[PDB]
């Protein structure tokens, strides 16, 4: 509110928000590289996962 | 006790990653907010050197593309 | 007598002798005509150079310098004008360094300060001196923070006061600080809200 009252303008705060998007991205992405692997781990012998 | 105790390990993992995101971006906005001030840069551009490789490397082209669909 | 510290002392004792309106002229031609002022500010900005270019005696050499300077610039009249113009630009050039002095210096400058117009030189270079550093955002906190940043200790401050209030008696440029940032004479004012607003809460009485 401080800041506000004050001439004007933000800046070079979207270079950290890009750097926190960016380092959230792959966050994503590794979630998805999860979702991937354990398909991949689900198609492999039927009648019986129960099985020793 | 220990078996369904798994819960709140679990849990608790989360929670530390999701303060952890919080508490980054808290720690982001405590520079720009203070600092500009319109000084920054020094350091700055290193990190941003480093960070500019890393994020378009990503990008683009080539990664994602290809790889993940033709995997999925 | 040469030896630092004679030195140091005899620049003290001339203060001394200085004190009336009439001592204090004598004292301005001793070193003007029959040890000159040139030289002393050439000690002063010697020792600028010297402190910069690196980044207790001197301290006690500069100490009395400034003693002397402010004892007699205080104490006279339009040889005022002459000592302004010459210990100004290498005081302003000593104010920069930052120094223990710093105030020592600005309570010196302000002595120089004239009534008239001719304040112009020294405004800018406090502008210049809270400006340089600072990067200014377009809000107010970051104009605070530029003097904050240079007025880091309480002599610093005492000295800028009694500055500001030479200057600003009666006069200033228009348009100050034009180029640099958003002109005029209102961040200053802005400057003692740091200052008095605080001074309820001083250590020392």
């Amino acid at each position: 509110g401080t800041i506000y009252l004050q001439h004007a303008d933000e800046e070079r705060e979207k270079t950290y928000k890009l750097a926190e998007n960016i380092d959230a991205q792959l966050k994503r992405m590794a979630q998805d590289l999860k979702d991937i692997i354990e398909h991949l781990n689900t198609s492999g012998a039927p009648a019986d996962t129960s099985d020793p | 006790n220990q078996t369904t105790s798994v819960a709140k390990i679990a849990q608790y993992k989360r929670k530390l990653m999701d303060l952890s995101h919080r508490t980054l971006q808290v720690l982001i906005k405590q520079e720009i907010q203070r600092k500009s001030g319109y000084a920054i840069q020094a350091d700055e551009e290193q990190l941003r050197v480093q960070l500019d490789t890393i994020q378009g490397e990503l990008n683009a082209p080539t990664q994602f593309k290809g790889r993940l669909n033709e995997l999925m | 007598l040469l030896p630092p510290t004679i030195y140091i002392p005899y620049l003290k004792m001339l203060q001394g002798l200085a004190n009336g309106p009439q001592c204090a002229h004598y004292c301005f031609s001793l070193l003007k005509v029959n040890v000159s002022w040139e030289h002393f500010f050439h000690s002063l900005m010697l020792y600028h150079e010297h402190l910069r270019k690196d980044l207790q005696k001197e301290q006690d050499g500069l100490i009395a310098f400034l003693q002397l300077t402010s004892t007699i610039i205080t104490w006279s009249e339009n040889a005022r004008l002459a000592l302004c113009e010459t210990p100004v630009v290498v005081i302003l050039g000593l104010l920069q360094c930052s120094i223990p002095l710093k105030a020592e210096l600005l309570k010196t400058l302000a002595a120089f300060g004239k009534s008239p117009e001719i304040a112009a030189s020294l405004w800018q270079s406090l502008e210049y001196t809270i400006l340089q550093t600072v990067r200014i955002p377009s809000g107010i906190e970051v104009e605070l923070n530029e003097i904050e940043s240079r007025c880091e200790e309480y002599p610093l401050t005492r000295a800028f006061c009694q500055l500001i209030s030479t200057l600003v008696e009666s006069s200033f440029p228009s348009n100050l600080g034009a180029g640099l940032r958003p002109p005029g004479f209102d961040p200053y004012l802005q400057f003692l809200r740091d200052s008095v607003f605080r001074f309820r809460t001083r250590a020392r009485a």
